[PDB]
C-alpha cells in the first residue's frame, strides 16, 4: 500500500509504504468492506473500498474543488457558492484529499441548485447494470 | 432497559432511517440502499412497509451499491369502486384546445346535460366537418 | 434591582402569605438540582441504553 | 375637563408617528402612551378615579 | 406493577389465573399495611371549624 | 422540463417596527421616571 | 392485461405471475377500463421481481 | 399522543408520509413527490429533515410530477 | 419469594444478575413499614410531639 | 385450593378471567370471618410487660 498523511496546516504531507500478509484492516472489521460494481473495465477504477475510523465525509482537493463522498463509495462534486452550501449544510471547513486516490471512486452529478429544479414523467433506464444476488 | 433492549435488530427486512427517512432493504447479511418502496418490495418477496429505526444501528452493518428501478411508484393502496367511469374531454380556446382524461362520476350539475334528444354539435377535423348525435360521428 | 431591593424592602410591610412564598423558594430551587446534574452526565441515557 | 381633553392629541401624534401603511405598529404606541397619561394623570391629580 | 411487567416483555407470560393469585393477593397486603398506620385516630381541628 | 418557482415574498419593513419599540421602552422610561422622584 | 396508475398520473404494468402479485399486494381483483382512455397517460418501466434484482453505481440523466 | 403518534402539516416545507415513507415537497401550494432528500433540500433552500405528516392528510392537496437529481 | 421462585422454575432467568434489584428494594421497603412504621392508638407519643 | 387444582387436572381449564373471579372472591370471605373471630381488644398483657 501508499500511504498519505497530513495534519490540518502542515506544510508537506508524509508519503510512505507499507507490506503484509493482508490489506491493513482489523479482521474483526474485515467483513464490512464494500465491493464496488465497476462499469469502468480499464485499470482508472477501484475495486473496493473500505472506511475506517475517524473517516471524512466532506473534502477538499488542489482553483479549490469540493466533493461528497457517500458511505456507498460513490462521490458528487458540490457548487462553491452560498446558495448551494447554506441549502445543503457544509458550512463547515472541510478535509484535505489527494486526488491521486479520490479520483479512484465513481462519479454522479454535481449538486447545483441550477439543475435540480426540473419535472419528469419517466426517468432513463440505467444500462450495463450488475446482478444483485441472494 | 428490559421493555425494550438495543439488541432487538432484525425485525423485518425492510427499514428506515429513524433521522433520515432513507429506505434500506437487508439481503444476506448486507444491507443495500433502495431507490423506492415498490423495488424494495419486490426484492424482498414480503408485502410489507418500512420499520423505523435508529440510525446508530444501521451504521454498524455492511453496506451495498443501489438497488432497485428507478422512478417506480412509492405507495400502494388498492381500491375497488362500486362502478368504473372515464371520460375523455376537449375544450376549445377563443385556433388551440386541451385534451382531460377523468376518472370517477362527473359531475353534471350547472349548464352542463347530456347530450339527448335532437341535440347536436359540429366540429371540423382533417377539412371535413362532422355531426355529433346519438353518441357517433 | 439589587440595590433596589436592598433600600426599600427593610422599611415595607408585607402580608404573611407573601412571606411564606419566598420561603418555599428555597425549597423548590434546592429539588431540582439532583434530577439536573444526572441528566448533565448523561446518566439516564446511558443506563436505558446499559 | 381640560386636562382630560389634551390627552387626545398627544395620544394620536404619538400612534402617527411610525411610517407606511396604518396597522399593528401603530397600535402598540398609540394605546401605550395613553395608558401613561392616564396613569400619570391619575396619582397627581388625585381625582375623577372613576 | 415493574416487577410484573419486566416479565411479560421477557415473553415467560407465567401470569394469568394460578400466576396472576400471587401478585393479587400480595397487592392487598400493602395497602392493609400502610393504612394500619394512618387508621391511628379520629379527631378534628380542620380550617373549616377554626 | 424545467420547474416553476413562485416568486418570493418581500420582506416586511423593519423601521416601523424599530421605533414602535422605541416608544414603548421610551414612554415607560419617561413615565417611571416621574414616579420614582416623586417618592423622595 | 393489469395496470396500476398513480396519483401523479403514471400508468405503470404489472407482470401477471403468482410472485409479483402477492410480492406487491395486488392479490385482488382489479376493475376494467378501457383502452381508448386509458392509453393517454403517460407509460412508466415495468413491475416484476426479475427487473429489481439488480445494482447501479450511479444513474444516468440522459 | 404517546400511545398512537402522529403529525400535522405545519409551515415546514418538507414532508413525508406517517405510514409510507415517501418524501413530498410544497412548491405553492401543490406537493411534487421528490426523489431524494438531497434534491429536497437543494429546491426548498432549507438544511432539515422531513416531518412525518398523516396519510389522510396528504391526499387531500394537489400534485404534480417528479422532481429532483436521481441517485443523488 | 414464590413469585421469584416460579419465575425461575418456568425459566425466564430474567432476575439473575442486576435484574434481582426490583425484587430486593421490595423486600427491604416492605421490611421497613412491618418493623418500623409508627406507634398505634396507645402510643400517642412521637417526635413532633415529644 | 384442592378443589381448584383437582378441575385443572381434569383437563377442563374453566378458570382464567371470567371464572377465576368465583374463587378470588371467595377467598377473601373466609379471611373476613376469622377477623371477627379474633374480635376485641386492649387488654394488653404480656411477658415483656410483666
Amino acid at each position: 500500500c501508499w500511504w498519505w498523511e497530513r495534519t490540518a496546516g502542515e506544510n508537506r504531507a508524509r508519503v510512505r509504504v507499507v507490506s503484509g500478509p493482508t490489506i491493513p484492516v482489523a479482521a474483526t472489521e474485515m467483513n464490512k468492506v464494500v465491493s464496488l460494481v465497476k462499469a469502468d473495465t480499464s485499470g482508472r477504477q477501484a475495486d473496493q473500498v473500505y472506511f475506517g475510523p475517524d473517516h471524512a465525509n466532506f473534502v477538499a482537493v488542489t482553483s479549490e474543488s469540493l466533493w461528497w463522498v457517500t458511505d456507498a463509495g460513490a462521490r458528487f462534486g458540490v457548487e462553491d457558492s452560498k446558495e448551494a452550501r447554506d441549502a445543503l449544510g457544509l458550512t463547515l471547513t472541510p478535509s484535505l484529499a489527494p486526488w491521486v486516490a479520490l479520483r479512484l471512486l465513481p462519479q454522479g452529478p454535481t449538486l447545483s441548485r441550477a439543475d435540480a429544479l426540473v419535472e419528469h414523467d419517466t426517468l432513463p433506464m440505467d444500462m450495463t447494470p450488475a446482478e444483485l444476488v441472494v | 432497559s428490559f421493555i425494550s433492549p438495543s439488541g432487538q435488530l432484525n425485525e423485518s427486512p425492510i427499514i428506515a432511517d429513524r433521522d433520515s427517512g432513507a429506505l434500506y432493504v437487508r439481503v444476506g447479511d448486507r444491507l443495500y440502499p433502495a431507490l423506492n418502496l415498490a423495488s424494495a418490495r419486490l426484492i424482498t418477496g414480503r408485502p410489507d412497509n418500512p420499520h423505523l429505526v435508529r440510525s446508530s444501528q444501521i451504521a454498524t452493518m455492511p453496506r451495498g451499491p443501489l438497488v432497485g428501478i428507478p422512478g417506480a411508484p412509492s405507495s400502494f393502496s388498492p381500491k375497488s369502486p362500486p362502478a368504473s367511469s372515464w371520460l375523455v374531454c376537449d375544450t376549445v380556446a377563443t385556433q388551440g384546445v386541451t385534451v382531460t382524461v377523468i376518472d370517477g362520476t362527473p359531475d353534471l350539475t350547472g349548464h352542463r346535460q347530456i347530450l339527448s334528444g335532437s341535440d347536436a354539435v359540429v366540429l371540423r377535423y382533417g377539412g371535413d366537418a362532422w355531426v355529433i348525435r346519438e353518441g357517433r360521428r | 434591582a439589587g440595590m433596589a431591593a436592598a433600600a426599600h424592602v427593610p422599611h415595607t410591610i408585607y402580608s404573611p402569605l407573601f412571606r411564606k412564598f419566598v420561603e418555599w423558594i428555597e425549597y423548590l430551587c434546592l429539588m431540582p438540582i439532583f434530577p439536573l446534574a444526572l441528566w448533565l452526565m448523561n446518566v439516564y441515557a446511558a443506563i436505558r441504553y446499559r | 375637563i381640560m386636562l382630560m381633553s389634551a390627552i387626545m392629541p398627544v395620544t394620536v401624534a404619538a400612534a402617527a408617528a411610525p411610517p407606511g401603511p396604518v396597522g399593528s405598529p401603530q397600535a402598540v404606541l398609540g394605546f401605550g402612551v395613553l395608558t401613561v397619561a392616564a396613569a400619570l394623570a391619575l396619582r397627581f391629580t388625585g381625582r375623577r378615579l372613576g | 406493577g415493574g416487577m410484573v411487567a419486566m416479565v411479560f416483555a421477557s415473553g415467560s407470560h407465567v401470569f394469568g389465573g394460578i400466576g396472576s393469585i400471587f401478585p393479587l393477593f400480595m397487592m392487598v397486603g400493602i395497602m392493609m399495611m400502610m393504612f394500619r398506620g394512618m387508621g391511628g385516630g379520629q379527631q378534628q381541628m380542620s380550617r373549616p371549624k377554626l | 422540463a424545467p420547474l416553476v418557482v413562485p416568486q418570493p415574498p418581500a420582506p416586511r419593513d423593519m423601521v416601523p417596527i424599530w421605533v414602535a419599540a422605541g416608544g414603548l421602552a421610551g414612554a415607560l422610561l419617561i413615565g417611571g421616571a416621574v414616579f420614582g422622584t416623586a417618592t423622595l
